């Protein structure tokens, strides 16, 4: 099986480990915000994803520069009702993209929370978040909802068939 | 009333291991260490040393000492049992009573000591119970690893079964395009109090 | 601080025989090496440590590689590892890399394993970090009514230690610890839970002994050492209180036990200076001097008697 090392990040709150354990364990964890990391791995299509979950609090932002290496896929998780932080989320994903340890992995985009009547739509996360701009870089933007689970699997499968033509 | 530390010394006075249960300064420790074998006396009967401030009480075990560094105000006789407890610790994780044997078990002879004392008080064990203590062997880790593995095999099948699904998927979007009472108890307890206050207590 | 003047609850002196491990030989097989292995570079690194070296570019290896292993004797040497690890940086600030080792403080207060929770309580009492400490308060206080006494042994003494250093985390640790001790069973918890209020709050102590006082003698000798070591401390505080003990001690001379003989003997020559009540305690003295077999008690017990002489 091929092993890919993906690092998922974002705000807190975003729904992160929510994600995580939905995709592991099929079940919902009632999560506290993350105040550190997970690490899991996933298995989709034969390929083995190590998924490092690290905490979105602006005390552990400082601490993702040390999770770029070897990372060959990010996602960004984004909830996509917080409507003020989306700003936030904006800068933090351009500090990390801006990173040559990253130049060569695939973003993955999670508009979660779609469940919720405010949340932005995956249109407008795409450009409130500027992913239009990126050149030379594979994206993707999928919405999701973290507690019924849809839309996971779709980026997942984006996700395996990215890295899959990647070597 | 108050153990300090414990210690494995060996005949020659190196300290190999040693324990405390009271925050002591490195410093400290190490110095009442290395006085330790300048203050044994050879040819007598006991085998305690006390000086201006700290008693140490010892076992030799062939080779080595173990060592208990009390206050000059602890229990002798709970000092003793304490020190014969650590004494038959020892031999439970080291064959042999030599210097590279205890250096090997060094970190499973701490794990017992930490079992003997708390913050410098016994602790009410034996050496069945510290044995009990140290393999740390749970009935509820147990039963919860195969309550999550159960849990991990069935999220597996599933993750398995989307997988189909999404692939099946993919190849069809692809395909369409009255006796005298002698003796009360309690008596002798109440002529000691009446004998106090005949005294002025 | 110099690793001399800080608090040392571990010495190991080992030969260092073979050539000391690199610190990149150690942090390949911390990062790659089997249990056995990590075991092993985890010990090492842990008499280096003990030894004077420091050895920081270990430690987010260690976080990383070794804390996520559920292996109990690296459970148990990560708690060693912890008591000797620096901290804080030198300024005094927690370092960063510490909040990652936290919630793993947290996770091995909760964990299913009885003895992986008392051994983390074990280690919570040495801890001087309040800023570690603040966020386990919620786990520390779940363990005082974890089925397993061992557990709630050990959370009572890190209840104490916390209470005892960083009062402000948990102001209730006297209530909270008699309420445990007036519905505890257990020899070993109830003797700690009572230590604590010995220190804490005596009036506490006073008013859980006094609705036992005249059962004492049925305690387990622990217990009954405990209960001597607060009415020598109440009473030398407090003289007038003298007379309100003086029978409980005197029915402890009659112990089954021979350390409580001792402590209950020394203890009421502090209490009374009344002829009947030194005479009893020279009594206790002299039959636990011939009636004991080891010379080391019989020469410590005549030192009382020669310290009552000089009276």
């Amino acid at each position: 099986k091929k092993e890919m090392r993906i690092l998922m990040v974002g705000l807190d709150a975003a729904g992160k480990t929510t994600i995580l354990y939905k995709l592991k364990l099929g079940e919902i964890v009632t999560t506290i915000p993350t105040i550190g990391f997970n690490v899991e791995t996933v298995e989709y299509k034969n390929i083995s994803f190590t998924v490092w979950d690290v905490g979105g609090q602006d005390k552990i932002r400082p601490l993702w520069r040390h999770y770029f290496q070897n990372t060959q896929g990010l996602i960004f998780v984004v909830d996509s009702n917080d409507r003020e932080r989306v700003n936030e989320a904006r800068e933090e994903l351009m500090r990390m993209l801006a990173e040559d340890e990253l130049r060569d992995a695939v973003l993955l985009v999670f508009a979660n929370k779609q469940d919720l009547p405010n949340a932005m739509n995956a249109a407008e996360i795409t450009d409130k978040l500027g992913l239009h701009s990126l050149r030379h870089r594979n994206w993707y933007i999928q919405a999701t909802c973290a507690t019924s689970g849809d839309g996971l699997y779709e980026g997942l499968d984006w996700l395996s068939n990215q890295l899959r033509n990647q070597k | 009333m108050v153990l300090l530390a414990a210690a494995v010394c060996t005949k020659a006075g190196k300290a190999i291991v040693s324990r405390q249960f009271v925050e002591m300064t490195r410093t400290r420790i190490e110095g009442l260490l290395a006085a330790f074998p300048k203050l044994m006396n050879t040819g007598k009967q006991h085998t305690f040393v006390e000086t201006e401030s700290v008693r140490y009480v010892y076992q030799p075990m062939e080779k080595l000492y173990m060592v208990l560094i009390t206050t000059k105000n602890s229990n002798i006789l709970e000092d003793l049992e304490t020190l014969r407890l650590f004494s038959r610790v020892i031999p439970e994780y080291c064959r042999a009573l030599e210097e590279n044997e205890i250096s090997e078990h060094c970190f499973d002879l701490i794990f017992a000591f930490d079992e003997i004392v708390a913050l410098g008080y016994r602790e009410n064990v034996n050496l069945a119970q510290i044995r009990t203590f140290t393999e740390m062997d749970s009935h509820e880790e147990k039963v919860f690893r195969a309550v999550r593995e159960t849990q991990e095999r069935e999220a597996k099948a599933e993750m398995r079964r989307k997988a189909k699904e999404l692939q099946q998927a993919r190849r069809d979007a692809e395909r369409q395009g009255k006796a005298l009472k002698l003796g009360a108890k309690g008596k002798e307890v109440d002529n000691f109090v009446d004998k106090l206050k005949s005294e002025g207590e | 601080m110099t690793a001399a003047e800080n608090v040392c609850y571990t010495l190991i002196n080992v030969p260092m025989d073979s050539e000391p491990p690199s610190e990149i030989s150690l942090k390949n097989d911390l990062e790659k090496g089997d249990v056995k292995s990590k075991t092993e570079a985890l010990k090492k690194v842990i008499i280096m440590i003990l030894n004077g070296e420091k050895l920081p570019g270990l430690l987010m290896t260690i976080i990383r590689f070794v804390l996520p292993l559920q292996d109990h004797t690296i459970k148990k040497l990560l708690l060693v590892f912890w008591e000797i690890v620096p901290k804080t940086t030198p300024d005094g600030r927690l370092l960063h890399e510490m909040i990652l080792v936290c919630d793993a403080y947290r996770k091995d207060l909760q964990h299913p394993n009885e003895f992986i929770r008392g051994s983390t309580l074990r280690f919570l009492c040495k801890l001087k970090e309040a800023e570690l400490l603040e966020p386990l308060m919620p786990a520390i206080r779940a363990c005082l009514e974890h089925r397993h006494s061992y557990v709630r042994r050990n959370a009572v003494l890190a209840i104490y230690t916390i209470y005892r250093n960083f009062e402000h985390l948990i102001p209730d640790a006297p209530e909270l610890i008699h309420d445990f001790l007036v519905n505890e069973k257990d020899a070993s918890c109830k003797r700690n839970a009572f230590m604590m209020l010995i220190h804490a709050d005596q009036d506490r102590a006073l008013d859980y002994l006094s609705t036992c006082i005249d059962q004492v003698q049925t305690f387990g000798d622990i217990l009954q050492l405990v209960i001597v070591e607060l009415i020598y401390k109440v009473c030398h505080a407090n003289p007038s209180e003298r007379a309100r003990f003086i029978r409980c001690i005197y029915n402890l001379l009659q112990s089954s036990s021979p350390a409580v003989k001792y402590e209950a003997a020394g203890t009421l020559v502090t209490l009374s200076s009344a002829p009947t009540a030194i005479k009893a305690a020279a009594q206790c003295y002299i039959d636990l001097i011939i009636k004991e077999s080891d010379n080391n008690v019989k020469l410590i017990v005549l030192d009382r008697l020669v310290e009552l002489k000089e009276h």
